[PDB]
């Protein structure tokens, strides 16, 4: 949240419009209350960058190469998989219970049905996504290392 | 004559080893390129917009 300002003399219109560039911001209610377009006017802020600035900003988040190929302790990986599958078991029980509903439910009541109560379908989808990502990544990294390192 | 026709080693008299070992294939090489391709296909199907 940033803005640039300049004042208006005691005069007419403060500025001349030779394009649409000025009228693209929809000045905020707070600024209008506190004196925008009456005691001062705004100026558009632009963030022109040079090539080196762009490259450095992009490179900021780049990680070391070894981190990419590094594997992950197999004991911890198996423990995490086991924990998530055990959770998915109870989530499947609850999902079976929930599917039996949704027919004995008012069209409006369904929306407020999931307020303060767990959503087995959503949690199952999230767990499936996390498990798939982790296992696929680990298997692919293992194979890649198997070939690269002799 | 039939022993000669077949590929029988003709060891001791009336003693022809059949080499039922079949080379006993024990060498294993961890097929890695194909497994990597399979997992990458899994990822492609998971990510692509159907």
């Amino acid at each position: 949240v940033i803005d640039a300002f300049r004042l208006i003399n005691a005069n007419h219109e403060p500025r001349q419009t030779t394009s649409n560039l000025g009228h693209l911001n929809k000045p905020s209610i707070q600024a209008l209350i506190h004196g925008l377009n009456r005691h001062y006017y705004s100026i558009t802020i632009n963030y022109r960058k040079n090539e080196l600035e762009q490259k450095m900003l992009l490179n900021l988040h780049k990680k070391s190469w070894m981190e990419g190929l590094t594997l992950q302790d197999y004991s911890e990986h198996c423990k995490h998989n086991e924990s998530v599958v055990k959770e998915m078991l109870e989530l499947a029980k609850n999902y079976n219970k929930a599917v039996e509903e949704e027919d004995k439910m008012t069209p409006e009541q369904l929306a407020i049905k999931n307020v303060g109560k767990q959503d087995p379908k959503r949690h199952l989808e999230e767990h499936v996504d996390v498990l798939m990502t982790s296992n696929i990544v680990q298997c692919l990294a293992a194979m890649l290392d198997t070939v690269v390192f002799k | 004559d039939y022993a000669k026709k077949r590929g029988w080693v003709l060891g001791p008299n009336n003693y022809y080893s059949f080499a039922s070992q079949q080379q006993k294939p024990e060498d294993t090489t961890i097929p890695s390129t194909e497994l990597a391709k399979q997992v990458i296909e899994y990822a492609r199907q998971l990510e692509m917009i159907v």
